[PDB]
């Protein structure tokens, strides 16, 4: 079984967001689906839950009046709608199945509540018995971006560092890879950056 | 509702015990205590359920007494460093609520490796300049980063990250100095200094 969730979203303070949670095999309805948020650096917060087959929902007192948990047994998809968003709601929202203890969690959906606007990155190449090359993913918003090398063929010596929120409100990240110096002439190294919030994908070749 | 120690640490092969205490409305009165493991940058996983049952290696175990529960990890491994959350049903508030979480750390000091990248030619042609000082493979997390242009401390344009955890249980970090092409060309050298447990590594680049 697997629980798949909708993509990351950017919303402005006061708007409403709706995160989905579809099943990939099982009796989605006879189980319960819990929704739990986690803010950056904080712990888990049980927002609520629902048993679909019966249609019955429960909400923690904290998010009561703002959160609506619904479920479809046909599509086997739960939905959590949060209204009147705030800067503090910015967090990753997980859905977790549990027979009616949570044993099947989802990948999590990042919901960013900020009056800013989504922007794609500028990917610059950082040129070099060991040389080190890399890629600088600058001036993008919001988190996250994903970086691979040779489309995944290169994993040896790869290090993707955490981003930094620049004073401009845009993030900047770096991913480096250490390689033999002698191979710099023959082999080709390309970093593949993907920023799904802005639907950007860039394959930048790092040349000496 | 549930109280957890903010952090626990132990060397490889040791037995660690994380506690989770509440009142008679949650852990007391019968309601079981679940234990979840969250690895750096991942979704939680169910370690223990029903106070002592496993879905999970035998090294992990759980116990419950009175208004307290405890998770025991024997033969500590590097893969065990992670956040541990205890969950229980509160009867007064009527709902399943987590604890503060415990950051289990698996422990030898280690000085950092620093790599300084100067601005790209393309970036300079894009009316931008960014020097990148990458730090890796240092334990503990504490680390200071300072920038100097021609020996004068640069304090404007500096953006540094807080030490994050690597996959090898050590730490990494990154610092960025933002300049205009003319600023970068008007000095003869820039340098980043990474201080860690009294030992500083300094790297320098020059136009």
């Amino acid at each position: 079984v697997q629980l798949v969730q909708s993509g990351a979203e950017v919303k402005k303070p006061g708007s409403s967001v709706k995160v989905s949670c579809k099943a990939s095999g099982g009796t989605f309805s006879s189980y319960a689906i819990s929704w739990v948020r986690q803010a950056p650096g904080q712990g888990l917060e049980w927002m609520g839950g629902i048993i679909p087959i019966f249609g019955t929902a429960n909400y923690a007192q904290k998010f009561q009046g703002r959160v609506t948990i619904t479920a479809d047994e046909s599509t086997s998809t739960a939905y959590m709608e949060l209204s009147s968003l705030r800067s503090e709601d910015t967090a990753v929202y997980y859905c977790a199945r549990s027979q009616v203890g949570m044993d099947v969690w989802g990948q999590g959906t990042m919901v960013t509540v900020s009056s800013a606007s989504t922007k794609g990155p500028s990917v610059f190449p950082l040129a070099p018995g060991t040389a080190a090359l890399g890629c600088l993913v600058k001036d993008y918003f919001p988190e996250p971006v994903t970086v691979s090398w040779n489309s995944g063929a290169l994993t040896s010596g790869v290090h993707t560092f955490p981003a930094v929120l620049q004073s401009s409100g845009l993030y900047s990240l770096s991913s480096v890879v250490t390689v033999p110096s002698s191979s710099l002439g023959t082999q080709t190294y390309i970093c593949n950056v993907n920023h799904k919030p802005s639907n950007t994908k860039v394959d930048k070749k790092v040349e000496p | 509702v549930l109280t957890q120690p903010p952090s626990v640490s132990g060397a490889p092969g040791q037995r660690v015990t994380i506690s989770c205490t509440g009142g008679n409305s949650n852990i007391g009165a019968g309601y079981h205590v679940h234990w979840y493991q969250q690895l750096p940058g991942a979704a939680p996983k169910l370690l223990i359920y029903g106070d002592t049952n496993r879905p999970v290696p035998d090294r992990f175990s759980g116990s419950q007494s009175g208004t307290s529960a405890s998770l025991a990890i024997t033969g500590l491994q590097a893969d065990d460093e992670a956040d541990y959350y205890c969950q229980s049903y509160d009867r007064s508030r009527g709902g399943w609520f987590f604890g503060g979480g415990t950051q289990l750390t698996v422990l030898p000091k280690a000085a950092p490796s620093v790599t300084l990248f100067p601005p790209s030619s393309e970036e300079l042609q894009a009316n931008k300049a960014t020097l990148v000082c990458l730090v890796s493979d240092f334990y503990p997390g504490a680390v200071t980063v300072a920038w100097k242009a021609d020996g004068s401390p640069v304090k404007v344009g500096v953006e540094t990250t807080k030490p994050s955890k690597q996959s090898n249980n050590k730490y990494a970090a990154s610092s960025y100095l933002s300049l205009t092409p003319e600023q970068w060309k008007s000095h003869r050298s820039y340098s980043c200094r990474v201080t860690h447990e009294g030992s500083t590594v300094e790297k320098t680049v020059a136009p």
